[PDB]
């Protein structure tokens, strides 16, 4: 049983990992400027869904002012300190839990006003004004107490590594299991029945154009679950190589080590997708 | 980060299950950050394997310093 | 028999220089009825070089667990 | 500062050490039985050496019959227990120092004989009969005690080897400095200094058919010597191998260890020699 | 033309030199010691052979009395 022997200068990724950290933070910045700027200071938002859009910007922009920290991070190693690096950890956590709540907000909003499009306008305004902060931002926040609490900067062989550092496996085999849960299970169970509603609910129209502006909703959704499907199966193989299962493979633990990597690292162009799809209808 | 990949110690399989007289070279293993990383070199096979940081054995031989 | 050809101790190059930085993985070779000889590898020059009993840092890591 | 190298090899060793052991034993246990039984147990000596003879060849007949118990330690592994090691080595250091001190005493009794070849013929009776004990055994048997304390048998890998231990290295470099003293340099001066002045005062005479006592002595003691001689250096060699003197060698240090073996082997040839010289003129 | 490809080794030499050093230094210097003591002190020499082996042996004194600082200089470090 050779332990890890987690040593394996992989120097392609501390190429290619600022490279795409720089593009996305450079287009991150700009469209979630643009946005904030037309959508957010000027009042050009018409429809009920760019209210939801303008929150997903903001958290898009939270993401993003902070990218530059993990492509120092990914080159060369931390310097900033330990405030920092919780600032850092618990922006990026609040962030992608943030945007799929959002996404989940969409999705309810679009099943509210195609199945209910008589009496649902006033819990529509309810929803997009008042109990969305409490359905979004408040369980954001609540769930990274133990990122505020576990996030820190060890004492390394001058690298000084930041990450979350837990007692045991155990705790990181659970918050694994829970961050998997939390962003792929129940919001996409929820996405998913709420669309098969809503296409259920479609057919009996004659052919409406009011189908026209739910293009780009799932257009959105689509784009952001296939950008994060192969980090979550990537970190569910590697759950599942821990607590003893899979056990046989090291250097398929490093590779899936260096595939979560990869994928994480593409996993951050739901930052892209957002004014992308605001540059196009 | 929810999930957690670059201080990743070599804690893997802690077996419970070791001979004092096939422990030939129990080297600890000095990294920060972690736990009582005792790696533990067979004698009957000549390959490294994980020791508990509870065991008997582990402890006599740390005691006998 | 005052010669000794069997039984030679490694209890050899107790030095007191040893940096912790530099120190390897230390191993603590399984000598029965002998001395705590820790012989630890230095990660600067990739060599293994011994350590007395004595050191600060060596006591240090021999606690941290 | 690379600790041992601890390396075994001793596939020739541990085949010649036996043998040489085996003819040592029977050569030696065949010519001290002789020895024995003609001139200790008839009573059938005639000069004076003889007596001292008897004492080397009763010393020798202690030492041989433990011999094939380093044999058995050779060629195989230890099973005799602790009791059994510690007369081992308790018989092996009395004889060594036994021997030496027998030789010392006959030099003395050849200067004695020699020089004052008129007036000391009580001096000579009364050393040879009620002070060679006390000169030859009391002082050989108080040199043993750490041998008494500090012999056992410990857990090598399933070895269960007889040796001496002891706490530190200090102890092992100034006992084997003890027995390189009094093994080889005060007596080896003594017999030196007794010599010298028997040859000094040998040639004031005619050429006096004295030599012939002389000549069986100095031969057995130049044969003595010759075989104790390069163990002797080879423990002064390892002596000052300890003490970080020569401390770069450590192959040489095992090439050390290796011809301090055969030439301990080698060194044993002393004791058939005594009734050899007995079976020739 | 590789230059010397110089290599120590002597593990053998290194520990067999200081033996055949310290048997010759020791019958040398026992030997000569004799041979000046009756020969050369007391001159009990009868031929004319003798006094070139007396000096032989002088030379011979000479050279054993530092033998020993060779086997040094073979064993260990030149002090």
């Amino acid at each position: 049983k050779e332990p890890c022997f987690r040593e394996e200068n992989a120097n392609f990724n501390k190429i290619f990992l600022p490279t795409i950290y720089s593009i996305i933070f450079l287009t991150g910045i700009v469209g979630n400027g643009l946005v904030i700027l037309v959508m957010g200071y000027q009042k050009k938002l018409r429809s009920m869904t760019d209210k939801y859009r303008l929150h997903l910007s903001v958290a898009d922009l939270l993401f993003v002012i902070t990218l530059p920290f993990w492509a120092v991070d990914a080159v060369a190693n931390w310097y900033f300190g330990n405030f920092l690096c919780k600032a850092v950890h618990v922006i990026y956590t609040v962030n992608l839990y943030s945007s799929v709540l959002i996404l989940a907000f969409i999705s309810l909003d679009r099943y509210l006003a195609i199945v209910h499009a008589t009496n649902s306008q006033r819990p529509r305004k309810l929803l997009a004004e008042k109990v969305v902060y409490v359905g979004v931002w408040i369980p954001a926040l609540l769930l990274t107490i133990p990122d505020f609490i576990f996030a820190n900067v060890s004492e390394a062989d001058d690298r000084y590594i930041c990450d979350r550092f837990y007692p045991n496996d155990l705790w990181v085999v659970v918050f694994q299991f829970q961050h998997i849960m939390v962003g792929l299970i129940l919001p996409g169970i929820v996405i998913l029945s709420c669309y098969c509603i809503i296409i259920s609910k479609l057919s009996h129209s004659k052919g409406h154009q009011k189908r026209k502006a739910l293009k780009t909703t799932v257009i959105l959704i689509l784009a952001f679950f296939a950008c994060w499907l192969p980090y979550y199966i990537g970190i569910s193989i590697d759950s599942f190589i821990l607590l003893e299962i899979i056990k046989q493979g090291c250097e398929f633990e490093n590779t899936v080590h260096k595939w979560i990597s990869i994928t994480e690292a593409l996993a951050f162009f739901h930052c892209c997708l957002n004014p992308i799809l605001y540059a196009f209808l | 980060k929810p999930v957690s990949l670059s201080y990743r110690c070599p804690c893997r399989f802690f077996e419970s299950h070791v001979a004092r007289a096939n422990v030939k070279h129990l080297k600890i293993l000095n990294t920060p950050n972690c736990a009582l990383q005792i790696v533990a070199r067979l004698k009957n096979n000549n390959r490294q394997v994980c020791i508990d940081p509870k065991l008997k054995w582990i402890q006599e031989y740390l005691e006998k310093a």
